[PDB]
């Protein structure tokens, strides 16, 4: 039961990392 | 605990390992080089045993093509032969010790050739080298 | 206009318009790192117990076998194997491969190659962008530390089982056994590494606070100063002279850095040298050159022993030494 | 096998190293006579007696049929260089007794369900007798773990805690009384050997064996399973 | 040990190997005297 | 204060004093440093 | 000298001011070579003067003397020092030659020609002239090949070299039949670096060493002749950076690899680094400990073959993962060890039970005990034993010193190679002093996603 | 024996080749990549607007 | 013969020390190398002669 929670937490963290890398707010030169 | 009688273990050489690790004693005593020089009887017995073992066992192993066994025998008990020969020859006059050194060098070259042939796994060449080695060992033993 | 297949492939590989730079070092980096990542995740989730000491005493390290994140790890290769190469195709079956500790060796090898290629790719992009190529030299310190804990220590100790496990509690066990066997806390190189990390934290906080304290007013009080900075602007956003004046009145004038380039070089140089020395210390201790041994050093007139904090540390080491492997020893000396 | 004693002795250690040829028993040549042969009846000195298994089967407690298993501990399961005595009678009855040598090797195998089954492959104190067609006897199987072996929590028979040190509040731990006691008691097994060839010129014998014994019990904390081991064997009479 | 004829010169031998480190220090001293131009 | 230790200290002093002696001699006479 | 006013290099980077000064660079290199020879001679004299005959070489902290012992100088059968005069001769010769080398370096650095491209065209060069650099490389390759052949001649005609596997104990042999088989030479070179294989560190007889040195001498001479007569091809001109710093970085990487290899060879080898003069290796001490404990327990009336340990694997003898009979305990990881005192007891399928039950020799037992007690463990202040010992023994193995020092040197020279390769690649392109504000490369690229 | 295995670890083979198929794979892949590079290396050089003479390359 | 050999070795040591101290000084002065060449040449010759004499005399004291 707790193994599912551990795997869900790790998968969510990895998904957050992926989204942060590939869906970032692009820098714009003023 | 339960007592056991092992008082005869010391007579079997129980103190060899403990004496070899005694850092207070000199290196010659630890390695056994001091005892052999002091007592030449051990050197003579080792030389005779090495000669007999070389003859019989080398004949047997080369006959049956046992190369690993032959080489191990050549360096298992014969492992002190050079030091024993040097120690024996150092107690001779100048000319006698010079002749003994020449004969020992010739014999050692013969043993090197025999070991090379045993490593290369030849039968007739190893047999000839072994016969030559036996002749040279007999000559150097007679010289001493 | 490129026409050849190889010319087009080279232009694509060495392109600076990709979202993530590939390069020629990335060609080696991407597959090795992906292989190691896949094997690491799969083994961390569902791997069978691994016989680490070679005494037929398997140790569990997987989440599916009753573990949490803090307790889970990847058990190093079996002690029976030693330093022998143990690829997946040298096993009779995958069941035997997982029982002896194959995934650890696989991940370690692929990770080493991947980090070396990562440093190379850092240099490569620095060259392609028109920069100066020493950020890769900075990365060499963590690369060397990882190599020392994963490769050099097993190389000198004769077995991959003495390597650092890929876990948290495994890392703590590695540290404790390392202290019990080499007295790492008394090693000058470990002291230099500790000084390096402590000074790095000190100087990071010092620089951040000094820069944050000299921001020029460009906003109001209902918004953050980060909105006061504009990306790509040409003018400096803080008063280096004001920060230098504050620091030079805090300690004295000739202790602060009036040169921004010199200050940033010092910031780069301190932790890098510290980590270099600590990695060198680990690698040196791999070949059994331990730290200072001040045991029974203070002796009174009649010859009796007066104890010291070093002797208390020695008592702790003796405590954690006779228990680091209960059943793996048959003879009194741990010569390995 | 596929190699004789002379062929094996004709190699070098550097040539045998890593080829898994050291975990195998020699076979006889074309000069070997079938069965007992023409050996003069009498008591011989057994030497170079080795047994190379070729299959492991496990019957889990609660099953009436053996099951195949997959080995997990590589090439470490061959008993070799055992010495003893062999007596041959005029009728044909042979008696074999094993005194010394490497007569034990721990082995671990995995079964269909996924359970590792350690066992202690041994023919220690072998005592078999009968005709050359088949020799039936028995042997003693020592405990897989020694008396000084300590479990993960530091509990052992002759050394270690006698309770669970982690659970301090539970003063007596009457619920854990079963696992707090370790007993390294020994058991026995059964064997059924046979002789297929014999060379009276050099005093060499060979055949097949089938043995049955019990797996480990974690020092009396488990119900052992029954494991059947079959394979070939070789020995020299002199 | 050194031969009996070279015995009086033993103290000279005991201090030789530090000369390269002295050479590095001498390079630093020369740079200092030149005033780090 | 052993005689051997005194000789070693004398030799060390002579060797060390040979380094800055060159620098002092060249700086005092205005040499090409 | 020079100054930052006319060079742009600070005092801490002052050796970069003589990149384009051939005469001063040559003087610096000659002076450094003189320093190396001076250290060799002085250290040899220091070690020869502090040597006592009542202790073995590895017990007195010597690292240069065992190098001369392996060449067969002043040693006898069994590995006992007999004469100590050749060491003195070698040290004296090195120390005296260092004076000539240092004088040459000082002359060429102080008053010699500053740039020898106009007065000495044969010795002058330009870093960007590929032909001249290749010619110099060929000349030095010929010199190195001659050095390798000089080593080869010693083992054949000039008395030979110490062989630790010689029959009847180790002694100074003469190598008459070196192994020059292409399959044997290529087997060491293209071997795996992992356990069991060991790459070139696993060379186990002096015949292979002499054959490999014959090969390397011939290859170096042929390559030098090839480079003197040729110039780099198009595929080589298209791949390298041609400047002095680039050449320096290449050399730095090569010698970093060499340093790592030297560290591993010192730690693991037993043929070129006999245990009689360097002490036991890592695995050797563990094997010796197990051997001596087996011998002692056998003398007390025990069955070593059938003895069972606490884990049920075997106290003294067990089976390697491939089948060979090996020593039991934690020394099961060191079963690849092969030493002169242990080989005679080993059969085709591993250790022979009868041989170690009836044919163990006292000299073997003494060697095992000595290598057990002198294990390569110690502390920084030279205290022998494990980290939880007392102050009783002043000993650290010579293998440990060489291994640690040369690993440190190899790593630092790898870092130097990285630094110099990066700087050369940047400076040749032309942006080693920073980015150009007027023409910034990034401002001309399309923004990322 | 109970099962079968490659039995090649800790042997000392050249590049770890116990079967000629590994040699064939290595040689075929290397030759394919080399040929693809060899066809295009002439075009790649021409992108520098310079001829591959003795003065070619990145020099300082 | 031993006393002569020791005197030769001491003379060699003192000549070497004088050369070590003086050669950089002579070489590093303006227009000093071009004038005091004879002294340096004689010192080098004496150094070589002393080293050869010590090598020759070593054969009798050892
Ligand atoms: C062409 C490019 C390369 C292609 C191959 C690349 C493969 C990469 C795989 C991924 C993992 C990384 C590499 C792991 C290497 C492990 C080496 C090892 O287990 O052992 C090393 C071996 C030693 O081999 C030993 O050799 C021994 C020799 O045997 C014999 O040796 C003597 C022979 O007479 C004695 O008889 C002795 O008793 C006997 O055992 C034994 O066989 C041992 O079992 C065996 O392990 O050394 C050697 O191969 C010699 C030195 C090797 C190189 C240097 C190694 C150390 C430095 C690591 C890298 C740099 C780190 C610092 C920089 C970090 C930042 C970048
Ligand atoms: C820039 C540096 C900034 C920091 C400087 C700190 C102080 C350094 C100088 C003082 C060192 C010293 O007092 O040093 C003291 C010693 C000399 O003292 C003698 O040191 C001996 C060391 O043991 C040696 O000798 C013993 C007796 O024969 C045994 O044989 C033993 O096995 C052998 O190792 C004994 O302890 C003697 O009793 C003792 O008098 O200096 C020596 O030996 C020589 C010292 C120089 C060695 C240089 C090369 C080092 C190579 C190894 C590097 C390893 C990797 C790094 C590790 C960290
Ligand atoms: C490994 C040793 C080493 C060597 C051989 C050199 C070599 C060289 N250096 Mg470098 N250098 C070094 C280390 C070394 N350096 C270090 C550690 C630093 C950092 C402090 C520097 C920093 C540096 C700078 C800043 C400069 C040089 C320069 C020079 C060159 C010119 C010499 C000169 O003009 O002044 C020599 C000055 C003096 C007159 C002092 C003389 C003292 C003598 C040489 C001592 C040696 C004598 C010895 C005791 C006895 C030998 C005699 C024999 C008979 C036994 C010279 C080739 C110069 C250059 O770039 O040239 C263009 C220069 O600008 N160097
Ligand atoms: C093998 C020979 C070698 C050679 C010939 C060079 C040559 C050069 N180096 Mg490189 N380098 C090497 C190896 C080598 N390096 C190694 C192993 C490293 C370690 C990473 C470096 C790191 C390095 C740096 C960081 C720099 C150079 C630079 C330079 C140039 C100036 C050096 C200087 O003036 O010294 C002056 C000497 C000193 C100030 C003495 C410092 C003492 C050290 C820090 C420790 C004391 C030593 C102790 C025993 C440990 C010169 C072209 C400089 C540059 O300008 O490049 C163009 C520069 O910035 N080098
Ligand atoms: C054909 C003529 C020629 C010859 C014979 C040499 C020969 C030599 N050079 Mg090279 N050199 C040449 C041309 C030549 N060079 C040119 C034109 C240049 C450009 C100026 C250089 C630049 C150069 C430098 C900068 C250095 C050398 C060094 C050396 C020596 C290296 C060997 C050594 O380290 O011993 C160890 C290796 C051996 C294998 C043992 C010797 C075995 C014998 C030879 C057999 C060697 C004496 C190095 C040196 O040692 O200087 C004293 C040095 O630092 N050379
Ligand atoms: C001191 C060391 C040394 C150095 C630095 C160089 C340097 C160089 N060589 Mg020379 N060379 C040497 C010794 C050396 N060589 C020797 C001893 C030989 C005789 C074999 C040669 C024969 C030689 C040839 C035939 C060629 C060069 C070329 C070159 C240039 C290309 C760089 C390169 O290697 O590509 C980087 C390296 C590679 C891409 C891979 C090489 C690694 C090999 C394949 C490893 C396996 C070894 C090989 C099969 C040999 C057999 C092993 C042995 C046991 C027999 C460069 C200037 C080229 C050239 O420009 O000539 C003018 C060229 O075509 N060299
Ligand atoms: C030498 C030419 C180099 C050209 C340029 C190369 C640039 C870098 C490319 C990438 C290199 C890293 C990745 C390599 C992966 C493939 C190799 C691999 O995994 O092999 C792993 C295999 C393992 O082979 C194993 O062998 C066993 C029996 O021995 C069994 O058969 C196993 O099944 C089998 O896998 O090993 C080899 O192939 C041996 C490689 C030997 C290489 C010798 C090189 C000699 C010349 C260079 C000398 C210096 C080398 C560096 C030393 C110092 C290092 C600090
Ligand atoms: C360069 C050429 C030699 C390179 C290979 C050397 C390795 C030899 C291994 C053993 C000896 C073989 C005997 C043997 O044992 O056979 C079997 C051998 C397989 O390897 P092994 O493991 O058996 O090698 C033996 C050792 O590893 C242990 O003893 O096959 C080969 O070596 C093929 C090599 C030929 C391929 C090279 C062809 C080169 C010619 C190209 C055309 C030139 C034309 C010029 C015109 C002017
Ligand atoms: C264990 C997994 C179980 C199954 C999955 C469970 C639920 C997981 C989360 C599901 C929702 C994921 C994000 C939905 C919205 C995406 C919008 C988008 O990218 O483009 C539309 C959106 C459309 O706008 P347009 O392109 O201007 O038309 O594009 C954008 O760029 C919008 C800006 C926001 C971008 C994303 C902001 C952060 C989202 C959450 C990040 C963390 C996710 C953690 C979970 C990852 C997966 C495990
Ligand atoms: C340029 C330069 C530099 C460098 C320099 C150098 C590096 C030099 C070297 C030099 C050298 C490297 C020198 C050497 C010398 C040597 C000598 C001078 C020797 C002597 C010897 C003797 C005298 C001996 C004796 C004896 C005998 C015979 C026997 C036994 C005893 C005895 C030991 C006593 C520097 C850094 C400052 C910086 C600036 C520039
Ligand atoms: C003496 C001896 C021997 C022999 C040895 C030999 C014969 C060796 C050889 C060796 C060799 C023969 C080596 C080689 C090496 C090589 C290398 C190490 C290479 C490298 C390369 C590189 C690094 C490259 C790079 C690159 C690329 C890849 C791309 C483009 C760019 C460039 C070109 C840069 C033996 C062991 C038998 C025994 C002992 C003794
Ligand atoms: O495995 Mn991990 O830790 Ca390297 O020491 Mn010996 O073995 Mn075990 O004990 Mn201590
Ligand atoms: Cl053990
Ligand atoms: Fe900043």
């Amino acid at each position: 039961m707790e193994a599912l929670v551990y795997t869900f937490l790790l998968v969510g963290t990895l998904g957050i990392i992926f989204f942060a890398i590939f869906f970032r707010e692009p820098p714009r030169i003023v | 605990l339960d007592l056991f009688d092992d008082r005869k273990a010391r007579q079997a050489g129980f103190d060899i390992i403990y004496e070899a690790r005694d850092l207070d004693l000199p290196q010659g005593v630890r390695d056994g080089l001091a005892q052999a020089r002091e007592n030449l009887d051990v050197a003579k017995a080792r030389i005779k045993e090495a000669e007999k073992r070389i003859d019989a066992d080398l004949d047997a192993y080369i006959a049956k093509a046992y190369w690993t066994e032959g080489r191990n025998e050549l360096r298992r008990q014969v492992g002190t032969l050079r030091f024993d020969l040097n120690a024996v020859a150092d107690t001779l006059p100048k000319a006698a010790k010079k002749e003994a050194q020449a004969a020992k060098n010739e014999f050692l070259a013969a043993v090197e050739a025999l070991d090379l042939q045993l490593r290369k796994k030849n039968g007739d060449k190893a047999a000839a080298a072994l016969a030559d080695t036996k002749a040279k060992l007999d000559a150097v033993i007679a010289k001493l | 206009e490129s026409t050849s297949l190889w010319a087009r492939f080279c232009e694509w590989v060495t392109s600076t318009e990709n979202r993530l730079y590939i390069g020629w070092f990335g060609v080696l980096m991407i597959p090795t790192l992906l292989t190691a990542t896949s094997v690491f995740i799969i083994a961390f989730i569902a791997a069978p117990p691994v016989d680490i000491d070679g005494i037929r005493e398997p140790v569990s390290g997987s989440l599916l076998y009753g573990n949490n994140i803090i307790t889970g790890a990847i058990i190093p290769t079996s002690n029976a194997i030693g330093l022998h190469f143990y690829p997946i195709w040298e096993a009779a079956s995958l069941d035997e491969w997982l029982y002896n500790g194959g995934p650890y060796q696989l991940i370690v090898c692929h990770f080493f190659l991947g980090v070396c290629s990562y440093m190379g790719r850092e240099w490569e992009l620095s060259f392609r962008l028109g920069m100066r190529p020493w950020i890769a030299v900075a990365y060499s310190a963590p690369v060397a530390a990882a190599t020392a804990v994963f490769i050099i220590y097993p190389l000198g100790q004769g077995s991959f089982s003495d390597g650092m496990p890929l876990g948290i509690s495994g890392t703590f066990n590695f540290m404790i056994v390392f202290q019990a066997e080499h007295n790492i806390l008394m090693h000058p190189f470990h002291m230099l590494g500790v000084a390096g990390v402590f000074g790095g934290s000190l100087f990071s906080a010092m620089h951040g606070s000094l820069v944050t304290s000299s921001l020029i007013r460009e906003t109001t009080e209902n918004e953050s100063a980060n909105e006061g900075y504009k990306f790509g602007q040409e003018e400096e956003t803080y008063n280096i002279v004001a920060a230098h004046g504050y620091f030079g009145r805090l300690i004295f004038q000739y202790a602060s850095f009036n040169n921004s380039r010199s200050l940033h070089f010092f910031l780069a140089a301190w932790p890098v040298v510290g980590i270099w020395f600590t990695a060198l210390g680990i690698s040196t201790m791999a070949f059994n050159l331990n730290g200072f041994n001040f045991n029974q050093s203070v002796v009174d007139s009649q010859g009796r022993v007066i104890n010291t904090w070093a002797d208390i540390i020695n008592r702790a080491n003796l405590g954690m030494e006779v228990m680091h492997e209960r059943n793996a020893h048959n003879f009194p000396l741990d010569l390995a | 096998g596929n190699f004789t004693f002379d062929e094996l002795q004709a190699k070098s250690y550097l040539e045998v190293k890593g080829s898994t040829l050291a975990n195998q028993c020699p076979i006889l040549g074309a000069d070997a006579q079938q069965g007992l042969g023409d050996v003069k009846p009498g008591t011989f000195q057994l030497d170079k007696f080795c047994m190379e298994p070729s299959s492991f089967k496990v019957k889990m407690p609660g099953s009436k049929e053996f099951e195949p298993s997959t080995l997990l501990t590589r090439n470490t399961y061959s008993l070799d260089q055992m010495t003893g005595s062999v007596t041959v009678k005029g009728d044909g009855s042979v008696a074999l007794k094993q005194q010394d040598g490497i007569d034990f090797a721990p082995v671990t195998v995995k079964i269909r369900g996924g359970e590792m089954v350690p066992f202690m492959f041994t023919v220690k104190n072998l005592n078999i007798e009968g005709k050359a067609d088949g020799l039936t006897g028995d042997f003693t199987v020592p405990s897989y773990r020694g008396a000084t072996f300590m479990d993960p929590q530091g509990r052992g028979a002759a050394s270690g805690w006698e309770y669970v040190k982690g659970l301090a509040a539970a003063g007596a731990q009457e619920e854990l009384a079963a696992e707090n006691v370790k007993s390294a008691a020994a058991t026995v097994g059964e064997a059924a050997f046979a002789i297929a060839s014999t060379d009276a010129a050099t005093g060499e014998i060979a055949g097949v064996f089938v043995t049955r014994q019990l797996a480990d019990d974690d020092l009396g904390s488990k119900d052992p399973a029954t494991i059947e081991i079959e394979g070939i064997w070789y020995g020299q009479l002199s | 040990k050194l031969p009996e004829a070279y015995a009086p010169f033993d103290p000279i031998v005991d201090v030789l190997p530090v000369i390269p480190v002295l050479f590095l220090l001498l390079a630093l001293v020369w740079q200092a005297s030149v005033s780090f131009r | 204060m052993n005689l051997e230790i005194v000789l070693q200290l004398t030799a060390l002093l002579f060797i060390v004093a040979a380094g800055p002696l060159v620098i002092v001699l060249l700086s005092s006479r205005g040499g090409n440093l | 000298g020079r100054d930052q006013e006319s060079t742009g290099f600070a005092w801490w980077a002052g050796n970069a001011r003589l990149i384009n000064l051939s005469g001063k660079l040559l003087g610096a290199h000659v002076a450094h070579a003189g320093l190396i020879v001076f250290w060799a001679g002085a250290m040899n004299l220091f070690e020869v003067a502090h040597f006592v005959p009542e202790k073995p070489m590895y017990e007195q902290g010597l690292i240069l003397l065992p190098h001369l012992a392996t060449l067969g100088y002043g040693v006898g059968p069994g590995g006992e020092v007999i004469d100590t005069y050749p060491y003195f001769v070698s040290g004296v010769l090195h120390l005296i030659s260092s004076a000539v080398l240092g004088f040459g370096g000082v002359y060429h650095s102080l008053v010699g020609p500053e740039t020898l491209e106009e007065s000495f065209p044969f010795f002058g060069y330009v870093w960007k002239d590929k032909n001249k650099m290749t010619t110099i490389l060929g000349i030095h390759l010929i010199v190195l090949g001659l050095g390798a052949w000089l080593l080869v001649w010693k083992a054949m005609y000039f008395g030979g070299i110490y062989d630790t596997w010689a029959p009847g104990g180790g002694d100074v042999r003469i190598i008459t039949n070196p192994t020059v088989s292409p399959g044997v030479i290529f087997g060491y070179l293209f071997r795996s670096p992992f356990g069991g294989d060991g790459w070139i560190v696993s060379v186990d007889n002096m015949e292979d060493v002499i054959g490999g040195h014959i090969w390397i001498g011939t290859l170096c001479i042929f390559g030098g002749i090839w480079h003197i007569l040729t110039k780099p091809w198009a595929w080589a001109r298209r791949a390298f950076v041609w400047s002095g710093e680039a050449y320096l970085s290449y050399s730095l990487g090569a010698i970093s690899i060499m340093g790592f290899t030297a560290c591993c060879m010192a730690w693991f080898n037993t043929t070129a680094y006999p245990s009689e003069f360097y002490g036991p290796t890592g695995p050797e001490a563990s094997q010796s400990q197990t051997f001596t404990f087996l011998v002692r327990d056998q003398r007390l009336g025990a069955n070593v073959a059938s003895a069972q340990g606490p884990t049920g694997l075997g106290k003294y003898l067990m089976r390697s993962p491939t089948g060979e009979i090996i020593f039991g305990g934690e020394t099961m990881r060191f079963w690849d060890f092969r030493g002169p005192w242990l080989e005679p007891l080993r059969g085709p399928n591993g250790l022979d039970l009868n041989k170690l039950k009836n044919d163990i020799q006292p000299w073997q037992e003494r060697r095992a005990a000595e290598y057990m007690t002198h294990a390569p463990l110690g502390s920084l202040n030279s205290v022998g034993g494990v980290a939880t010992e007392i102050n009783a023994v002043n000993y650290v193995s010579p293998r440990s010193w060489l291994a640690t020092s040369h690993f440190c040197l190899g790593f630092f020279f790898f870092v130097g190679h990285l630094w110099h390769a990066g700087r050369a690649r940047a400076a040749a392109a032309g942006f080693e002093k920073g980015i150009d504000r007027d023409n910034e490369p990034v401002l001309s690229m399309r923004p990322l996603d | 024996l109970v099962d079968d295995r490659l039995a090649g670890e800790g042997t000392g083979k050249i590049l770890g080749i116990n079967d000629p198929s590994l040699f064939w794979a290595i040689t075929i892949v290397f030759t394919i990549v080399w040929g693809v590079f060899y066809v295009s290396t002439r075009e790649i050089d021409a992108a520098s607007d310079r001829e591959n003479d003795d003065d070619f390359g990145l020099t300082l | 013969m031993l006393l002569i050999f020791q005197l030769a070795l001491f003379a060699f040591i003192v000549v070497s020390f004088l050369l070590v101290v003086g050669v950089p000084v002579v070489l590093a002065t303006p227009e000093g190398w071009a004038e005091n060449k004879g002294t340096v040449f004689s010192g080098i010759g004496i150094w070589f002669l002393l080293v050869f004499l010590v090598g020759i005399l070593n054969s009798f004291v050892v």
